[PDB]
Formats: C-alpha cells, structure tokens, sequence
C-alpha cells in the first residue's frame, strides 16, 4: 500500500474541477486559504510523501485531497529533473520559470485526464490555474529547501537521483 | 533397496546445497551458476559450476544460472550441473545412492518428468525423492530427530534468491489447497538494490556488489515514510561501503535509502511487481485463515521462517507484529459483535540457528529414517512406467 | 470409488459392426467350400507359369466374416505367391482391364499382405500398391479405408 | 418500461432485472463496483472514470478500476457498494422512479436473516418500494420449467443449492447448500493457471479469468479419457487471448477446473459435489417421491452451463446408483431411468421464472410485504415469507 | 473379570465387570487424512481412532462406523474393537468374556455379524450381547420401570416390569444427539456461521454440549428471546474467533419434542413415552408413570427433566403420581448397567461360550439373548 493524503479525512474544502482547493503556507499571490504556520499543509505531506509514493505502481484515489497529492508527486519529479547541477540561486529562478510557463490544467494535453474532472465553467478554468500555479510554485519553492538542506551549491544527491523515478510510470 | 547415505541436493535458484544425509551441514553451498562456451566437439566437456565458475568470467566463458524463479528452465544447463556436482564434487556413484532433490511446490509437472528422466535415464541412479522444499524445512525447526522434540504443526515462510512461498502443514500433513506463491525474493531484491546504485551513478553496481550490500546493510525497518525522515534527521545511517572492482582495484559506495527500502520489497511488493501485489504478512494470514479451523491456533503459534532471504535484520519482528496486528484486529472485529471477550491467538514467527539452509536440514533428517527408501521412486518403478511415475503432485489435491 | 464403474456398456448398448455392414448370407462351412475349390486353381496357374490367369480367377470371389480367419489367411496365402509369381512388367496389363471392382479386391488384400511381413513378403505387395494406385487412382485407397473391418 | 412489477435477481456475479412478464432479463451486467486507481498501466482520454463505477460502466473500463464485489457466497458483505450497484440498476439501467413500486427479489435458501432483514430495509428505505417479496432462487427456477415436481439445483457464480419439490410441495428439511460455484472454479482457474506462471493477482483480472472459463472451460465426461488427451496429445491446447493482448496456453485447466463442481476437495472443500450432493439428496426424500425426483432433476444458473455437465451428472448418478442402491449388480440399472433438464435458458431460470412469479401475485396487494406494515412492525414484517 | 463395551452410536464405553465407572470412553469414529501431501517418515498413519481422530481432527475427516443403532461399516468397526481391547484397555481380548450392548428393534444381522467378528477375530472366551435400556434399569437399581434410553444415534422406550419385558410395548426413534447436531448445524447459519466439514460437526457437539438447554415452555421462550438478549450466550471457537448463539441455545433441543422441525413424521418423546406405556396392559399403567428412568447423553440437558414431566403429566391422567427418575451419572447408565450385569452369580450360566458358538454358528445369539 503507498501513502495517500491525510486531508482526504478533511470535509467540505473548496475544490475546482476535482482538486480540492486545500490550505497553504505561502507568500505567492492566488486563490489558496492560508494554512496555520505550525502545521503541515498538503505541499509539507506531498514532499515528505513524494521520495516513498514513487517507488510503488499501483494507487487509488479516495477523493479530492489524492487527485492534488497526485498532481503535487508528479510536479515534485519535473522539479528533480529540472535540478541537475545548479547552484541555489540559480535553481529558485529555474524552478519558479518552470512553475510559472504555460501548462495544461485537467480537461486540455494533461496525461491524467481520464481520472481528474475538467472544470465545471470557463470561470472554474481560471480559479483552477491561479490555484495550481500557486500550488506548483510554492512547491518548488519548499523542495528546494529540501534538495539544498545541507549545502548551497550542489544539489544534495539523496534528493536529485528521483529524478529518474516517475510516480505510477506517469509524467506531465 | 540400498544403505548408503541418501545424497541431498536443495539446487536454489541462488545456491545449490550438497551433501549426504545424516551430517551436520552441507557438504557444499554455491551458487547454481554454469560457466560455458560463448577437431572433436568438446563443448560440452569445457564448463565450470559453482565457486569454481565465478573465476571464469574473465577466462571469457558466459556464466548462466539455470534456474531462474525457483525452477529449473535450461535442460541442457542443469544436466552438466548434475553431472559435475556428482562426478567432481560429491564424488559419489548415483547407481548405489538414493538422491532428495527438491522443488518449490508450484513446480510443472514437465519440470518432475524431466529431472526424473535426467536422473533415471541418464545418471542410472537407485532411486528419487522430489521434495516440496519448504515441507522439509519444517523439520529443521526441531532440537532433535528425536520424537519427543518434533512439534509437526507450524506456517512455514520459506524465502530464498528466486521464490518464496509459505506452505501450512499440521500433524505432519501438508494442506496443499492453502499454500501460497510469490516468485520475488533475494535476486529481486537485489536488483532492486542494484538499480538504486544505478540510478545514484556509484562507481560500482556490478550484481555482487548489490548482493554484498543486501546481507552487509541492508534491514527490515518499522515503516518507510518514517524512515526516509529519520535518513534526514539522523546522518550516520548513510553508511559507506568500500568495493573491488571486477578488474582489480578499490572503489568507495555511499549506501542510502536500500538500506531499508530494499528489505521492504517482501513487506510492500509493488515496489518490485504489478503482478504480486500482496504483502508477506497478509499472504501468511490468507494462508492461515484459507486453512480449516481446528488447526489455526497451531499454525500461528510456530511460524517458521527458512531461505537465506529470512535473515535479514528485523525481519522476524516485523512479520510477526503486523501479522499480530492483522490477527487482533479481526478477532476484536468478533470480540465487537458479541460483546464477550476472547483469549485470543499467539503468533510466534520462528527465526532458528539452521535458518540459513533450513531445506537441506530438513533433507538430511528426513532420509534418515528406516521408511525413506519407501517413498522414493526406485529405478524399478521407472524401467516399468517411465518419466511418467514423477508427473503427480504428491501435495495438491489431483482429479484422478 | 463409483467414479470408475462403466454404466454405458449396461444401459446405453451401442451399434456393431453388423448393423453399419450387411451379415454375410453364405454359411461358413458353405464359404469354406467354396475357396477350397478355387486355390487349387491359383496353385495350378503358378505351375503353369499362366500366374496372371491365376489371379484372374483367384479374385473371382472373396471370403469375409469374423467366423473364417482359418481360411481367409488361406486365401491371403494363395494371393500374396500369386502376386509374388507375377513379371513386374505385365502388371500394368493387368491392372488397366481389371474392373473398378476387381481393384477394389487387390488393394484390399495387399494391405493383408502389409500387415504381416513376418510371413509375406513387403517387398512384392509395395511394388503392386504403386503400380495400381498410379493406375487407378487414390480413390482405390478410400474403399478400402471405407471397407468392411471382415475383410 | 411497464407498470407491472419490477423483478431483481441480484446475484452474486451478475445482477438481472426487468418487470413480470418478462420473457427474459431487460438488463444483465457484473454485480461489480469499482473505485480510480492508476496501476503502471495504459490511460486514455477516451473515457472519463467517475469517483464510482459499476456494472459495465466498471466491466468495459476495468483496467482504470480497482474493482470489488458487493456479494460472495449469495450474502451482500458491503451494504455501502450493494447501495452503489442499486442506485445504478433503478436509476440508470431502468430509468426508474422506485416510490410506491412492486419488486420481487431472491436469496439462496440458507441465508443469513440479517442479509434479507437489511435488504428489505434498503427497498423500503433507499428506495421506498410500495411492496417486496423475496423468493428461494431454486423454487423460481421451477416456474420457468412451467413445473411442479421434480428436483431443483441451481449453481450461479456464488452458492450452488438444492431445492426437492413434490406436487408444488417444497421440502424444506432437504434444501441444501454446495459451498462451491461459478466463483470457486475461478479462484481455482487463478489457481491452476499459476502453476504454469501466468499470474491474474490484480483485482481488474478477475473478470478476464472469468471470461476465459466461461469460453473455454468444459466438464470431463470420463476423467481417465481426458487425463489421457491432457497427458498423451496435444488435441485440448487451446490458446486464449487477454484484453492485454498477451496470449496464453490453457490445456489440462480446461477440464480440471470445472471437475471442483464434482470434487469440491480440489478447492479444500469437504463437501459431496454435485453428482454425490443431489443423490443425497434425493435418496433423503421419503420413499414414494423418489421416482418423481430422479425422473425430473432440473439444472439452472450460469454455473450449470459447462459443456458436458448434463451428461457428467446424468452418467454420474446412474454411477452412484449402481454403487449405492444396487451394490454393483447390473440386472436392475435399465431400469433407473434418470432425467436432467438442461433447457437452453437455464442461465437466466431463476431471473425467468422470478418474472413468472411477479405476475401470478402482482394484483394480490396482501402477498408482499408493503412499505407500510414494515414501517409498523420493522423486521417481523418479513415473517409473511415463509418458514 | 469379565470386559463391559457399549457399542455407542457415537461414544464407546469401556471397562471391567464391577469397576463403577467405563475405565475408558472415547468418540465411536474412525478419521482419515484429507491431504496426500505428507512429512515423509515423520509418524502418520492411514486411519486414526477415538482421541487420535478428535486431536487431529481438523486435516481429516470423520467417519462414524455406527448410524442409527446399526454398524454401517465393519472393516472400520473392528478398528475400534481393536483400540478399545489393544490401545484403551491394554489386554489381550482372548483371555476375557466380553458383554456387548444393542438397540431393540436392530437387523437381526447386526448382532449375527457382531456375535460372529468377536469370536471369529478377537477370540473372546465368552460374550453376550444385551439389550441397552434393560441394560439401565439395572444402574437404576428397580424391577419396574419404563426406561427412555436417548444415545447419540437413537432413543427408545422399554416397558418394563418387575422383570417382564413387554417386547410389543417398545417403541425406538431415529432421532438423537446427531440429528440434534445436523439440525444445529443448519440452524446457526441464519446467524452468518457455516459449519460443513465433518471436523466442525464436533465444534458444533461441542456448543450443543456447552450452551443448549430444553425450553420448559417453547414459545414462551420464543417470546422472551425475541425481547431481550437476556437469553444469548457466547462461545470461542478452536481459532479463538467468538460465536453468539440465542434461540437457537433452545430451538435445537426442541426438535427432540417436535421431530416435524427436521420433517420427520413422529411423536415426540412425550408423546412416543406416553403411546409406549399406553400399550401396555392397565394393571402396569399405575407404576410405570412414577418410573420413567432415563438414559443416554441425549436426555441430558438442562430443564429436560421437568420438561418431559410437564409434557407426559398433560397426557397422563391427573389421578396418577408421574415421576421422571433421571440419575447425575445417566450418560454411562447402561455401561454401570452392564457392570452390574456381568458381576451377577446368578448370569454366569448364560453367557454365549466359545464351545457353543462353534456348535451353531451365530445365529445361536437369537436363542441365548433376548
Ligand atoms: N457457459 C458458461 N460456462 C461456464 N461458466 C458459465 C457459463 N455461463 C455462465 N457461467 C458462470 O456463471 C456465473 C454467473 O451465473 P449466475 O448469473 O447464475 O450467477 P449468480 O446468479 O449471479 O450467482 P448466485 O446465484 O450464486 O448469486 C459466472 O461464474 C459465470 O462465469
Ligand atoms: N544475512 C542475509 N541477509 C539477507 N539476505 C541474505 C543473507 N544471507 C544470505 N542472504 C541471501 O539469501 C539468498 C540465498 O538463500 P537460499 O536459501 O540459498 O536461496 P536459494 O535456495 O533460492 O538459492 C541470497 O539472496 C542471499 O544474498
Ligand atoms: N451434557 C450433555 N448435554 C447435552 N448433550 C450431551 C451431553 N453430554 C453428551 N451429550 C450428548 O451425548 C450423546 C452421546 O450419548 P451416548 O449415550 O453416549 O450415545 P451412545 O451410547 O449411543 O454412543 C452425544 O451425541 C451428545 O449429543
Ligand atoms: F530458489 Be531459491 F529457493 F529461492
Ligand atoms: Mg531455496
Ligand atoms: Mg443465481
Ligand atoms: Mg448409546
């Protein structure tokens, strides 16, 4: 059994399309509730969670909280594969380009789309992409805190070697 | 029938066990590896087994293991294996020898037929037992050979490089409708080891330097989430490994997360398969629960672990706690319904001084005894019915 | 146990070779009669050198039945020295004015002659089956295969 | 649709529905429900998997799907995915709003009262069904026959069971259970399979084993001619096709598998099979109603379909009689004359005759159980069903 | 000594002529393994018998050489033979007289094959097959009496008074201690519990034992079970899994009372007692309602004692005095019996001798015994 989201307990979130919309810590500009500074929020469970749930294949999705767990694990991986051999202040400008350039939201060219629900409106559109680019730039923003714990100039290689690793054989 | 010392052959898919019975360890232990070729034709005449095969992969001979997921599956390999493991280091004359051989219990009958027709047809030799091998690592459980010291019900979880598998016996019979398969075991782990290595870029990844980190470092952890966090909170862990290379000279290994997410492939098999996705603790409780209900609290009660792939550190403990926990749970799902409590189950899983080898011990004790030239196939029986008189389970129920 | 008891044989009595195949009319000792009569002719036509005049008449009839094997083992005698008394050059005469029936009464005992090289000579009869299925065709092959098992 | 009753056999491996009358099923599909899951497998935009999927919305898309059964054994184990093949058969099969509506359901004759109490509540208060009845599966098999003697066994994907009939009279002392059907022959086929190393251990590749016995298994006529065909020839290989594409040999698992139906011990079973269970049976019966029993031996449910099973049963008791009754003297066997009914329809007799039975009561307000006397009396409401 | 051996339809009992209790007594089953699969040398054997077969029950299965009264079964009756003289007892047959016991109403070929095996295998010096309810009327210590014997395959009445047997009298069922545990075994699956294997048949005995009990009016408590769990009990199984068990505590026992619960066609107990003395001649009427003695394990539960004296006082007229005489040691009744029998002076004449069996061959037995 792999590890799935521990907010699929937690009831009436907000939710686009089927993410749910869950609290964040955070400084970037978006939709997200702020989260209580002393807990761990979905991007703190989907980073301790991510080096674990990519080595199983086989997962199923409870609800709302793993359809964003999901997305969080597979970001986490295009994240790694971006890492390779930058120095930190050059990573948090290659990483936040990453989180910030155009990508396909669930329901348009997204490798999920069987599973995730596309959004209920052309409003449900764009309250979906100003959530998820401030989801996926906060986690880039936390991993990196992560990758570059011990020193500052070399990804740390316990973090970059999933890089390879591809959560369920899928990618973004 | 014949006196002499039954001979003993537990071929692994990693190791081949040799020996007589009635001896106190194998007369061998090597891996079940054949180094070949790759005016008279002579071939067939070149090859090399074992220790004495690992040495010639430099010599230029392709070394191949002929049995591959607990099974026999190259013929040709196995025979000259056989034949050298009897002529050169067994010495012996198969014409006067009765001969155990085992197998895993979900074996092909074609893989009987022919290691019957091998023995029989081209060895000569007096008679064959073809043994379910974890039946017989029961009986290396016991102080003695002793009747007082036999406790002849127990779970056994057999693991070794190519399969695992955990057959129930009780009162001395195997009750084949419940035992359970998993072709995953110490080679799967190992290139499970080997493809971490790999995917970090270490100097050396070579298949015995993944074997060498498995049984060096390798252990079964409490839970993995938890301990990828403690890998961070608690840095020496990251242990560092010093390799020889193939060509002669020094390199250093850091070992990393395989130190524990290797060992967890019994624990979480879809870390290694899409195919097998159940986890040893629950394969041994839908095993134990598969099995009719008179003999259940003595199939918990003695879980004997056997194969070298058991030894890992901690592997007993985990095994029995969450399968404790899978048992106490369901019965405090009864205890709910009827409001009255229970005695409960005790689980012991049995990690014991012969669990290394427990198969051949299990070999040896059994041929010992006065009856064994009786539940051979002798020679006779063959010249009569021929490679046919093997194709039967002895263990499953058979139509017929 | 009861898995193995046969009921089929003692409540579901299946067909005989004698329902699909017509019974022989003529009696045993009637058929007897009549092949004594006719291998002295056979044996004579050898004595004469005249073998394929021999066969001819030695083929003029038959005998069949599960009530005769002491006597149509005494006809396959007779027929396979016929065959084995004949130039290997006049069987193509032969087999080309035979009819369709007499053929049909050839291959069927050529293949009593296979069957028992142990006391008939294989050599002879192979030589025969070529030259009277390349004559008369593959057909001739299939009545006997489709033959009466009596004869 | 009509306005007659509803009639529902929610069996163990495929649930059938449609109205009194009905001269077979409306709808027939897998008693499944299954729930996302991504499994190193394909995916497509193809299809859209919903949060719940069930019946052939889950069957046709089951490599997307971790798929469960609602039912084993003829007992619902999860009311809460029960309650998702429900809504799926009045809401989106039929096309129905239940409020007021008739159904008739069925179990097998030796439930728990737990099952059939929890399911009457479910129609009275999910659905709010006007009227329930709930029949022995067997007995409405025997209406589909037009009959009202003779023995009854039917063997679904779940229970095998037994029900002796006399004159109309239902012999309730000799009902019986087999604890092995359609489901353990496919746990078994999983099984044998295995031994070869083909492995079917995810919960999607079920329905695939399923498939693949019901295509190419088939009952051993005489075992010692087939264990000759499986040992001596080739001639029974067959080769089967996966969804996957994979192919793989099936040979002696063709005759071997259906055989635990006969041999229940194959399975680890200790009961009598079938042949050994319905002599038993019979052989119970009192001593003028057994001519009429043998004379009329009926066979229903999918798992009775296997190639052969009508002439391996008939020949297996015309056996068992010789064996048991004559002690292996032939003079009296021509004269025990043995019937199997094996009627072309027989997979669906028990949904058949169920809507047989629908229209015979469905004018007779009093003979269900109405929503409310249930709401009055609660489970002893259903006491108005039998013994 | 002589050697005392109840023939139990599901329980042997054996023991020495004037020893008050059996000196062994043990399930009437041979068991055989179930799996061919085997620890090859290791002990096994192809037929276990009395404890052997219950220690190991659960990879064999059960086979009971006696049903309803009759040995089914001889190949495998004389193994129990054999383990009640050579592995329970632990003597040589040969060298003691041996009295066995019987139902009324037997084939009459079932003591003739029994009579003959003992002689013609065992070698016995003497041997004597009586009849198992005038068996207890000597443990009861009284010469009149209507015994009701209810073992694990039968239940009869004997009418009997100051010695004379009334041999038109007797009535015998064939419903007992099995039926009553088939009918369990049906009944607990309206709970959700499937027993089927012939080693859960003895885990169903077992809480047959333990926690059924005779209603002393049946439904009244149906009622009283219906209103409260006041009534339920609970058992562990062998797999320290809990059962809970109700109505069905009474239910099962109540069959004994209604046989059409198992559609069998019969009186009842009650009703068989009361159909069997009034058979009997109006002089006798008068006693044998103050002496119904009773017998066997089946008339052994809770509240059956004043249950039966309710039943038979409503069909007995109320002038009478109607007494159930129903002993603690009642399960061994007609083994004490036998004990007492074989002990007598006065019986020591008409044993069936080896010297005369060989005069006659066994039907010699229909002459010497009743
Ligand atoms: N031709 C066939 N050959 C083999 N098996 C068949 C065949 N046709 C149907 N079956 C099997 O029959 C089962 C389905 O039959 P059925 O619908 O009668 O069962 P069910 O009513 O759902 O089960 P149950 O009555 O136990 O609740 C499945 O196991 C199916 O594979
Ligand atoms: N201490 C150990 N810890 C973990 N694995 C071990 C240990 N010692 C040996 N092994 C492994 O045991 C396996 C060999 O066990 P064996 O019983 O001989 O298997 P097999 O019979 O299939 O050849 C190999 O995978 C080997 O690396
Ligand atoms: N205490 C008891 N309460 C209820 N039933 C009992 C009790 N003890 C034993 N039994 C019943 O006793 C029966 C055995 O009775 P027994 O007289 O020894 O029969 P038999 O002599 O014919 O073998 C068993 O079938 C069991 O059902
Ligand atoms: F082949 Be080893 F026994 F796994
Ligand atoms: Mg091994
Ligand atoms: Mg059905
Ligand atoms: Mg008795």
């Amino acid at each position: 059994p792999a590890y799935h989201s521990s907010f699929l307990s937690l009831t009436d979130v907000p939710t686009t399309g089927n993410i749910a919309m869950l609290p964040l810590k955070t400084k970037f500009r978006g939709p997200a509730y702020p989260a209580d500074e002393s807990q761990m929020d979905i991007i703190d469970e989907c980073i301790g969670l991510f080096r674990a749930n990519c080595f199983f294949r086989n997962f199923e999705i409870k609800g709302p909280a793993d359809r964003t767990l999901i997305y969080g694990t597979l970001f986490i991986s295009e994240c790694l594969g971006r890492v390779n051999g930058l120095n930190y202040r050059d990573a948090e400008r290659q990483l936040n380009s990453l989180a910030l350039e155009n990508f396909s939201i669930p329901g348009s060219g997204f490798p999920l789309n069987a599973l995730y629900a596309p959004p209920l409106s052309p409003q449900d559109a764009e309250i979906m992409r100003t959530y998820l680019t401030q989801f996926r730039q906060e986690l880039a923003y936390r991993l990196l805190s992560h990758v570059y714990a011990t020193e500052k100039d070399h990804p740390s290689k316990w973090w970059t070697c999933f890089s390879k690793r591809r959560f369920m054989n899928k990618a973004l | 029938a014949s006196f002499n010392v039954p001979i003993i052959m537990d071929n692994g898919t990693g190791y081949s066990k040799l020996g007589y019975a009635g001896n106190d360890a194998p007369s061998y232990v090597f891996p079940t590896v054949i180094a070949t070729r790759s005016k008279r034709a002579t071939e067939d005449l070149d090859f090399f087994i074992g220790n004495d095969a690992l040495k010639k992969a430099s010599a230029g001979y392709s070394l191949d293991y002929p049995i591959r997921h607990g099974q026999i599956e190259n013929w040709d390999h196995m025979e000259r294996f056989w034949q050298q493991s009897l002529f050169k280091y067994l010495r012996c004359e198969p014409e006067d020898h009765y001969f155990l051989l085992t197998e895993p219990p979900l074996n092909p009958p074609e893989n009987r037929e022919n290691t019957a027709e091998i023995m029989f047809e081209s060895f000569n030799c007096a008679g064959l037992y073809i043994a379910v091998q974890a039946v017989l690592a029961l009986a290396a459980s016991w102080t003695s050979s002793k009747v007082t010291d036999r406790s002849l019900t127990g779970t056994v979880v057999d693991s070794g490089d190519g399969v695992t598998h955990i057959i129930p016996v009780a009162e001395g019979y195997v009750i084949g409708s419940s035992i359970k398969t998993m072709p995953l075991a110490g080679r799967d782990v190992t290139y499970f080891v080997q493809s971490l290595l790999r995917d970090r870029n270490e100097p050396d990844s070579s298949l015995k330097t993944a074997e060498r980190i498995k049984e060096e470092c390798c252990y079964v952890c409490p839970d993995i989430v938890k301990e990828f966090s403690r890998f961070d909170r608690e840095p020496d862990r990251y242990l560092k490994y010093a390799s020889e290379s193939i060509t002669g000279h020094s390199t250093t290994i850091d070992v990393g997360f395989e130190r524990f997410l290797a060992p967890e492939i019994f624990f979480n098999p879809e870390i290694a398969s899409s195919d097998f996705l159940t986890p040893l603790p629950e394969l041994v409780d839908n095993v134990v629960q598969s099995s009719p209900i008179d003999v259940r609290k003595g199939l918990y009660k003695n879980i004997v672990l056997s194969g070298g792939s058991t030894l890992f550190k901690n592997f007993g403990n985990r095994l029995q706690r969450d399968l404790k926990r899978i048992v106490d749970e369901r019965i405090h799902r009864s205890e709910m319904l009827s409001g009255a409590k229970s005695g409960g189950v005790d689980v012991n899983v049995i990690s014991h001084k012969r669990q290394r080898n427990a198969v051949w011990f299990g070999g040896s004790l059994l041929a010992q005894t006065p009856e064994f030239g009786s539940y051979c196939h002798t020679k006779a029986d063959y010249e009569e019915y021929g490679a046919s008189i093997a194709r039967r389970y002895q263990i499953f129920g058979n139509s017929l | 146990t009861f898995r193995t008891l046969d009921v089929d044989s003692i409540t579901e009595p299946v067909l005989t070779e004698q329902d699909i195949f017509p019974i022989r009319n003529e009696t045993a000792e009637q058929v007897q009669a009549a092949v004594s009569q006719l291998i002295p002719q056979a044996r004579s036509a050898i004595q004469t050198g005249n073998a394929l005049q021999g066969l001819k008449t030695l083929l003029s009839y038959v005998p069949y039945g599960n009530d005769v094997q002491e006597v149509r083992t005494q006809y396959l005698n007779a027929f396979v020295d016929v065959l084995s008394n004949i130039r290997a050059a006049d069987i193509p005469a032969f087999v080309k004015e035979c009819s369709t029936e007499e053929i049909d009464n050839i291959v069927n005992f050529i293949y009593r002659g296979l069957a028992n090289p142990q006391a008939y000579n294989s050599s002879v009869l192979l030589n025969w089956h070529e030259k009277v299925v390349e004559i008369s065709g593959i057909g001739c092959i299939v009545r006997v295969l489709n033959s009466r098992p009596d004869l | 649709m009509e306005s007659a009753p509803i009639v529902l056999d929610n069996g163990t491996g495929f649930v059938k529905v449609g109205y009194a009358k009905d001269n077979f099923p409306r709808f027939q599909f897998p008693s499944i429900v299954g729930r996302p899951i991504l499994r190193a497998e394909e995916k497509t935009g193809n299809v859209q998997i919903k949060d719940v999927m069930v019946g052939d919305e889950a069957e046709a898309v089951r490599s997307l799907l971790q798929v469960k059964y609602p039912m084993e054994n003829g007992i619902i184990r999860d009311f809460e995915e029960m309650n998702q093949l429900w809504d799926y058969t009045f809401f989106e099969k039929l096309k129905i709003d239940p409020r007021g509506r008739k159904i008739l359901l069925t179990e097998p004759p030796m439930n728990p009262v737990a099952n059939r109490e929890k399911m009457c509540e479910t129609m009275f208060e999910r659905y709010g069904f006007g009227g329930v009845y709930v029949a022995i599966q067997a007995v409405l098999s025997l209406y589909a026959q037009g009959l009202s003697s003779g023995v009854v066994v039917d063997s679904g994907d779940g229970v095998t069971h037994i029900v002796p009939v006399y004159e109309s009279v239902v012999l309730n002392h000799l009902v019986g259970r087999l604890d092995v059907a359609g489901r353990d022959a496919t746990r078994y086929l999983i099984s044998l399979l295995l031994r070869k190393g083909y492995a079917f251990n995810r919960t999607a590749d079920f329905e695939t084993v399923r498939e693949m016995k019901e295509k190419l298994c088939y009952v051993s006529y005489d075992l010692e001619l087939d264990h000759k065909l499986s040992e001596e020839t080739t001639v029974l290989m067959r080769n089967y096709t996966l969804p996957d594409g994979r192919v793989i040999k099936v040979g002696s698992e063709r005759y071997e598998c259906p055989e635990c139906l006969f041999q229940p011990h194959l399975v680890g079973s200790e009961q009598p099979g079938l042949s050994e269970f319905i002599f038993d049976t019979i052989q119970a019966a009192d001593v003028d109603i057994r001519k009429y029993l043998y004379r009329a031996i009926v066979l229903s449910g999918g798992s009775s379909m296997y190639a052969g099973l009508p002439s391996r049963l008939e020949k297996e008791i015309k056996q068992l009689w010789f064996e048991r009754v004559l002690h292996g003297d032939p003079a009296r066997l021509p004269n025990f004359k043995v019937k199997i009914e094996d009627a072309p329809r027989r997979r669906h007799a028990v949904f058949i005759g169920g809507a047989v039975l629908a229209d015979i009561m469905a004018q007779n307000d009093h003979m269900w159980v109405s929503k409310a006397e249930w709401e009055e009396y609660g489970v002893r409401a259903l006491d108005k069903l039998g013994p | 000594t002589a050697l005392v051996c109840d023939n139990g339809s599901g329980l042997v009992k054996a023991g020495f002529a004037g020893d008050d209790a059996p000196r062994a007594v043990f399930p009437s089953i041979v068991g055989r393994p179930r799996h061919q699969g085997v620890m090859v040398g290791m002990g096994q054997k192809d037929s276990y018998v009395g404890d052997e077969a219950q220690s190991k029950r659960g990879i064999l299965t059960l086979k009971y050489p006696i049903e309803h009264g009759i040995i089914t079964n001889w190949d495998d009756m004389e193994k129990i033979w054999h383990h009640t003289f050579y592995n329970e007892l632990r003597v040589a047959p040969e060298e003691h007289p041996t009295l066995l016991t019987e139902a009324p109403l037997n084939p009459k070929a079932n003591r003739e094959k029994m009579t003959q095996i003992m002689f013609e295998t065992f070698n016995v010096p003497a041997m004597y097959v009586a009849i198992q309810a005038v068996l207890s009327l000597y443990a009861s210590g009284r010469t009149t009496g209507i015994v009701l014997d209810s073992g694990d395959g039968v239940t009869h009445n004997v009418p009997i008074y100051e010695g004379y047997a009334l041999p038109h009298a007797i009535m015998r069922l064939d419903l007992a201690g099995r039926d009553l545990t088939d009918y369990l075994m049906k009944i607990l699956t309206e709970r959700g519990y499937s027993f089927v294997t012939t080693a859960e048949r003895e885990i169903v005995r077992d809480i047959k034992e333990k926690l059924c009990y005779v209603a002393l009016d049946f439904e009244n408590e149906m009622a009283t079970a219906a209103s409260s769990s006041s009534l339920e009990k609970s058992y562990e199984l062998p797999d320290g899994q809990v059962i809970t068990i109700g109505n069905e505590r009474f239910r099962c026992p109540e069959t004994l009372f209604q046989p059409s619960f198992i559609g069998m066609e019969s009186a009842g107990i009650h009703e068989t007692t009361y159909n069997s003395i009034m058979k009997c001649d109006i002089d006798i009427r008068k006693d044998l309602y103050a002496n119904n003695v009773m017998s066997g394990g089946t008339t052994m539960y809770p509240g059956i004692a004043d249950r039966m004296q309710k039943e038979i006082t409503a069909l007995a007229p109320s002038t009478m005095k109607i007494k159930i005489i129903a002993p603690p040691e009642r399960k061994y009744s007609v083994w004490i019996g036998g004990s007492i029998l074989a002990s007598l002076s006065t019986f020591q004449q008409m044993w069936i001798t080896k010297q005369e069996y060989d005069e006659a061959g066994p039907s010699i037995v229909h002459r010497k015994c009743f």
